[PDB]
DNA sequence: CAAGCATAAAAGATCTAAACATAAAATCTGT
DNA sequence: ACAGATTTTATGTTTAGATCTTTTATGCTTG
């Protein structure tokens, strides 16, 4: 059989038995091939020391918000409720992901059952009921070690059944999702479930847009039963700016002095944080990781950031720092201008613990205050609040004296961050392919022994010479006027040439002889370039009982 | 027998029988009534269920000593309709008038409003101790007509909306509530007046978290949508007339991927590039489509890729517009045209 | 005024009555010669040197892979060699190498298949990474099982250590079968266990349409650009180029004449047999799917080749007829009354013109 | 013309429309009441209505009854009958 | 331009095959 | 070798996916 045929088919490869010592890491010699391996075994060592330092931070602060939510919530939901017992209190968590475990409180004569329901297990109200029905009774029977039909009887039942009250808590996972009418038959339904005196309800509502949605599709009667008691409850990672801000903290005090942040790294860490609000801390941390995996992978230098490597400076290693700009402009000499800490962690850390304890202010983002100390305007970021004028004189910073930050900084002058987590991706597919050129590299050392010598260079690649039509081509296109025009960008002589050029094949041979063979083989790659840009979606057709006609559907830019 | 047993209305048919014919030595004929209330309320409804019902005191014994009669309960006179020629006796319900509700609502929640904690809390902090049964029947009676012709016209004859509405409104009017208002009728009319002409039944009391760029691609969306494409070049030259008829009250009309993306970088405003369309632009528009505010033209197992795929907006008039002055922009200057 | 831009687009936006018919004809045959021919002698030579520039990155793909992060390839022309070069003879020893013996398993997925099925391909990861099983509670009620089976999955590596014990190569994952919802969100899924490597491919433009905020963040992609104007010979297999691909570009049933095209006698014979069984149950019950309510039975399927001295007896039968349902050219399950029926899921039409253009001339 | 009659905002006017349609005054564009037999209605149950997914503004409804008929209806002494007629 | 005329695609009726599910009789396994 | 464990025949119950048919949103097209 052919395996590319095929679909899905695991491999085993066939490892050589051919193995070295400490060989197999991923971080290759820099300056082209010419450092040791200790040196690479040591980058690679601090690394993972450092990454491990600050991803334990990052899942502290990503526990502490977990329980702090749902301490909150689970606070929310009972409340010390005094409301008589003939409505069920409505949660509407803003903006939450469904992802969180609502712990529901164990107490002694009632159950506490956490029935979750999602879209996709919500088709219409009767699986709705029966699936939470099903919860109800697996959750009850598991808590308390025949059958009963799946139906809202069982809810009146309960109290005969177990012997204990019953408290349901109703969590729609995406309730934004799930189509409005059977939602609310299925609050309508619950609302028959107050008859029995023994069972309380509580709905929680995931919502992720606003509340203005939610009064735009339901009933008016749902709502006016749902408002006799709800409680807006803002849950979301982005509001209030106060875990955004112990991340980056974290990340500041993970590289300290050691690294330095450039302005235009963190203005990009701003610019795609703003947009994102929905996911943004995992976001943010995938940045910040990539960007330090980066840092330390291209960046020779980064093997000298702890003073005891400092000795360890060679001659290439000199020969190579000799071009820093800053050391134009401006051993030994290295060492008493790189152990000095860089005071402006300190003095932001500072400024914000000042700031949060007793002026009063919270709503602030310390990338943004990190961001306006970096460029040196932070009087244009303080006084916005209008508050701090008194303190002013001392929360004043001396500018930036640093030298060789270079060497140690976290930046993207090369493009490398924007292009690998937030590419162009249609900028760069067409950037790719109307300028072929920077693709494929030219070369002519081995063009006397290649076969192709002299067609390489005249012509272009098909897909992209078609692509070059295309583009100054109209909204409507003749398939007919196109591959005219296509042929007529074709060298005639030279394919013609190629042709002969291969004694091998007879076929081919036979077929050249054929007065229209060039008409033909352009033909054939004509078909096969539009089938490219079908499959890629640069093209589509109409009609394919005329399929005459095409549409392009991407422009360049 | 066990009720778990019986699955098909034949199996109904014979565990009803073998129940009956074990209460045989009762000693007079017995009619128990089975009342479904709320029939025509199922959520599995169809034409050919009530028949069944229906005919099935045919298949019972006809000498047992207890006899199941049936009273159902519908409510829509259309579905009864459908039974119309079976001959059934049948009790017509009409509604209720203003008045009628008026009376039933004071009836059954004048003695509830008296015995509100909140109004005697209120009396005993405003220290009024000179009072009467008759007083307090008297000022509940008042609410509830005050409350009824100020809201019937809305309501209409409703008793459920109409409790809601009286719940909702009674914490307000007694905190409203002193020494001399209570002995004068008309002096709560004039000092609450704000609870009685506009009513308060929706959740905010009395926009989205999306970024800039999907509040971006949202007003692009909607602007393809009620946008003819012909006029879309004439309107966008930014570098026999337009229709009256006020499109944006019709349903939004179908256009096409390439379009939205095109008149999405032609609104964006120059930030620091005309923002080329990224991996951020395609990911935010897919998550604008899983919230439901950008719908496909196709049924589940949607395939966002096939040249056959088309988006419409999914929101009304209301949101974009507050959307737009969200961000501050414009969003009736494109509909000028259209006033 | 101007072609790039969305003011050259509105200006853009706002006749020849020649079809192919007068084109110069082309035949199937010299069509593949004369396209095979210009694909390895166009441009051989600097597509080596650009793959040989390109493959220097590798151990920066495999540092990033390490970390957790999952990894698309995209651009023009086909990553389908470079991406099984990079993950079979590269990255698998190199990732057994710095694990410690044995190679690390492959799982490549074809996704440039139509007929690729997310049923078994959580068959082959769970045969291969063989997970524990679900217990009754964490079913649920009717709840899919892949992803309940998949979270739980997640769940129980959280905890393991972070050593890659699988890598699953998708090429083309933005392809036919592969683009819809489900499928996506199994691999979504799956791609946040750390102890699988996710390396994939992508071709459409609109591509990153297919992806939520959740889906992006599950799959944690790290996007690369590959770009050296392969002709994709392989991706083009499965689809017709004669009709340009504008018609039935998802049936899958090219793919099955390319296979049957040169199998084996015997078995081309026995599916002319099982495709005329079938066309003959359609008639008997409008171009209709083949589904199983017209398929043909095991036994007189097994009785109709013994007739016609194809396969003797049931174990030959089923070990030749494994090899067809491993290619989706046929598919074997049981009926209601529990009679097994194999049936061919192809498009009475589609049926048809592969018997009378393969099958029929012997 | 002109006592005053208070013109209704929107959202007070929506509990008047689903009043309405809740009475069996209006129905859905194309919907049809109540399936034949069991298992229609079950298919039915199972599909998801495009109808119930458009914003609850731009629903397009038909009438129960005709205007001519609601002239007929109506006594001379009200108030909008001027208005019953185009 | 609209009407006429044509094909096309949305909305849904009608249905099937597959995944998920339980259960009673007869077979296959160890002491 | 006798009771438990597994299998074989025989349904019921939801989810995912299919094609037919009817209606109506698109284009084609003179002034």
């Amino acid at each position: 059989f052919a395996d590319a045929q095929r679909s899905h088919y695991t491999v085993y490869p066939s490892l050589p038995q051919s193995n070295k010592n400490d060989k197999h890491i991923p971080f290759v010699k820099l300056l082209s091939g010419k450092e040791s391996e200790v040196n690479v075994e040591k980058r690679w060592e601090l690394y993972h020391q450092l990454h491990s330092h600050f991803h334990d931070q990052v899942d502290h602060i990503i526990d502490n918000i977990e329980a702090d939510l749902k301490a909150e919530i689970s606070d929310l939901l009972y409340s010390e409720t005094t409301q008589k017992r003939r409505c069920f209190n409505t949660i509407f968590l803003l903006g939450s992901d469904s992802t969180t475990k609502i712990e529901l409180k164990d107490e002694s004569s009632r159950y506490n059952v956490l029935i979750e329901l999602t879209p996709k297990e919500s088709p219409n109200v009767r699986m709705m009921l029966r699936r939470s029905m099903y919860k109800l009774y697996s959750a009850a029977d598991a808590e308390e070690h025949n059958d009963v039909s799946y139906d809202l009887s069982l809810v009146e039942n309960f109290k005969r059944l177990f012997g204990k009250d019953l408290a349901m808590v109703f969590n729609f996972k995406d309730v934004d999702s799930i189509n409005f009418n059977t939602l609310d038959n299925f609050i309508i339904l619950l609302k028959s479930a107050f008859k029995y005196d023994h069972v309380k309800i509580s709905l929680i509502f995931n919502i992720n847009t606003n509340l203005s949605n939610i009064e735009k599709n339901l009933r008016q009667s749902t709502i006016r039963l749902l408002k006799r008691n709800y409680h807006k409850l803002d849950v979301s990672s982005n509001k209030g700016f106060k875990y955004g801000n112990q991340i980056f903290q974290s990340f500041l005090d993970t590289v300290d002095g050691k690294l330095n942040l450039s302005d235009r790294f963190v203005e990009f860490i701003l610019s795609k944080m703003a947009n994102n609000t929905n996911h943004n801390l995992q976001l943010l941390t995938k940045m910040l990781d990539y960007s330090l995996m980066s840092y330390f992978f291209q960046n020779a230098f980064s093997v000298f950031i702890d003073p005891v490597n400092v000795d360890f400076l060679n001659d290439d290693y000199l020969k190579i720092l000799s071009r820093c700009p800053t050391f134009m402009f401006f051993e030994e000499f290295f060492v008493e201008f790189l152990v000095r800490e860089n005071p402006i962690n300190g003095h932001a850390k500072f400024v914000a613990r000042f700031l949060e304890e007793e002026l009063n202010i919270t709503n602030f983002n310390l990338i943004e205050l990190y961001h306006n100390l970096l460029i040196g305007k932070l009087d244009s970021y303080l006084d916005r609040w209008s508050a701090c004028k008194e303190y002013k004189d001392r929360l004043h910073f001396e500018p930036i004296d640093t030298i060789f930050q270079e060497l140690f900084t976290l930046d993207n002058r090369s493009g490398l961050l924007t292009q690998s987590i937030f590419p162009s991706y249609k900028s760069n597919i067409e950037d790719n392919l109307l300028s072929w050129e920077q693709v494929l590299p030219s070369l002519d050392k081995e063009n006397y022994d290649t076969l192709s010598g002299d067609l390489d260079k005249i012509m272009a690649p098909v897909l992209g010479q078609l692509f070059k039509l295309y583009r100054e081509a109209n909204m409507t296109i003749n398939i007919y006027d196109f591959y005219i025009a296509f042929r007529e960008t074709l060298p005639k002589e030279e394919i013609l040439n190629f042709i002969r050029k291969d004694p091998s094949n007879t076929k081919l041979l036979e077929l050249a002889e054929t007065p229209d063979a060039f008409d033909k083989v352009a033909l054939i790659l004509f078909m096969q370039a539009i089938f490219a840009f079908e499959n890629m979606g640069l093209i589509k057709f109409q009609s394919t009982k005329s399929y005459d006609l095409v549409e392009k559907c991407v422009w360049r830019g | 027998y066990d009720p778990l047993q019986v699955e098909e209305p034949f199996l109904l048919v014979k565990t009803l029988h073998n129940i009956f014919v074990q209460y045989e030595s009762l000693q007079e004929k017995t009619c128990l009534f089975l009342i479904l209330d709320g029939f025509d309320s199922l959520q599995d409804l169809d034409a050919a269920l009530f028949n069944k019902y229906i005919k099935l005191n045919e298949l019972l014994p006809k000498d047992s000593k207890i006899n199941i009669k049936f009273i159902y309960t519908m409510l829509e006179t259309s579905f009864l309709q459908r039974y119309s020629t079976h001959c059934i006796p049948t009790v017509m319900f009409p509604r209720y008038n203003v008045d009628e509700v008026s009376t039933i609502l004071v009836m059954s929640r004048c003695g509830e409003l008296m015995e509100d904690s909140c109004l005697r809390k209120r009396i005993i902090e405003e220290q009024i101790t000179d009072c009467t049964d008759d007083q307090f029947q008297n000022v509940a009676a008042n609410f509830i007509h005050l409350i009824v012709q100020a809201f019937h016209s809305y309501t209409g004859n409703d008793i459920f909306a109409l409790n809601d509405l009286i719940d909702f409104k009674w914490p307000k009017y007694v905190s409203r509530i002193t020494k001399e208002n209570i002995f004068e009728p008309l002096a709560l009319y004039k000092s609450a007046i704000k609870l009685f002409l506009s009513t308060d039944d929706n959740l905010s009391e009395n926009t989205y978290d999306l970024s800039i760029i999907s509040k971006y691609l949202l007003i692009a969306s909607y602007i393809c949508s009620y946008l003819e494409p012909r006029y879309d070049a004439s309107i966008f030259s930014r570098k026999r007339k337009k229709k009256e008829v006020n499109p944006r009250y019709l349903q939004p009309s179908l256009f096409a991927i390439e379009r939205l993306l095109a008149i999405f970088q032609a609104i964006f405003p120059i930030q620091g590039s005309l923002m080329k369309a990224n991996i951020e632009v395609f990911q935010n528009l897919s998550e604008l489509h899983t919230l439901k505010l950008i719908a496909t033209t196709m049924n589940k197992n949607i395939d966002y890729l096939s040249p056959k795929v088309r988006w419409k907006v999914n929101v009304p008039w209301e949101i974009i517009k507050e959307i737009s002055e969200s961000v501050h922009f414009n969003i009736s200057d494109y509909f000028s045209d259209i006033h | 005024s101007f072609l790039d831009t969305f003011e050259g687009y509105f200006d853009q936006r706002k006749k020849s009555r020649h079809t192919m018919s007068m084109a110069p004809d082309v035949t199937r045959e010299e069509f593949s010669l004369v396209s095979n021919f210009f694909n390895e002698n166009f441009q051989k030579r600097p597509r080596q040197k650009l793959f040989e520039i390109q493959k220097k990155m590798f151990p920066q793909y495999w540092f990033e892979l390490t970390q957790g992060f999952s990894l698309l390839f995209y651009g023009v022309g086909s990553k389908r060699n470079f991406l099984e070069e990079f993950a079979i003879d590269y990255l698998s020893p190199k990732i057994a190498y710095s694990q410690l013996v044995n190679s690390i398993p492959c799982l490549i997925l074809n996704g440039y298949n139509p007929s690729c099925n997310y049923r078994d391909v959580f068959k082959e990861i769970t045969d291969l990474l063989v997970p524990a099983e679900l217990t009754r509670s964490e079913t649920k009620y009717w709840g899919n099982h892949v992803i309940l089976q998949i979270q739980k999955m997640i769940d129980f590596y959280k905890n393991q250590p972070l050593d890659i014990k699988l890598i699953l190569v998708v090429h083309n994952l933005d392809g036919p079968s592969i683009r819809k919802n489900t499928f996506q969100t199994m691999l979504s899924f799956l791609s946040v266990i750390r102890q699988i490597a996710i390396v994939a491919s992508t071709d459409h433009i609109y591509a990153p349409l297919l992806w939520d905020n959740m889906k992006a963040q599950n799959y944690n992609f790290v996007f690369h650009d590959i770009s050296n104007f392969e002709p994709s010979t392989v991706e083009s297999t499965f689809q017709d180029v004669m009709k340009m691909g504008k018609s039935d570009t998802s049936s899958g049933a090219e793919g099955a004449k390319y296979v049957l095209q040169s199998l084996t006698v015997n078995s081309k014979k026995m599916y002319k047999l099982l495709i005329e069984t079938q066309m003959q149950n359609m008639g008997n019950l409008g171009p209709k799917r083949g589904t199983q309510r017209t398929g043909v039975e095991l036994k007189l399927f097994n009785h109709l080749c013994a007739a016609d001295f194809i396969a003797s007896n049931e174990i030959a039968l089923r070990s030749m007829l494994r090899e067809f349902i491993e290619h989706k050219m046929a598919n074997i399950t049981k009926n209601n009354s529990g009679m097994e029926i194999i049936w061919v899921p192809y498009t009475y039409a589609e049926l048809e013109k592969l018997l009378k253009t393969v099958l029929n001339t012997l | 013309r002109i006592n005053t009659i208070k013109l209704w905002l929107k959202k007070d006017v929506k509990n008047v429309w689903e009043n309405l349609v809740q009475l069996d005054f209006f129905t859905e564009k194309s919907a049809v009441g109540l399936r034949d037999n069991a298992t229609a209605a079950f298919y039915a149950s199972n599909y998801q209505f495009q109808g119930t997914m458009i914003p609850f503004d731009l629903r397009s409804y038909q009438m129960q009854i005709i205007l001519q008929e609601l002239r007929r209806i109506i006594p001379k002494s009200n108030m909008y009958y001027s208005w019953t007629q185009l």
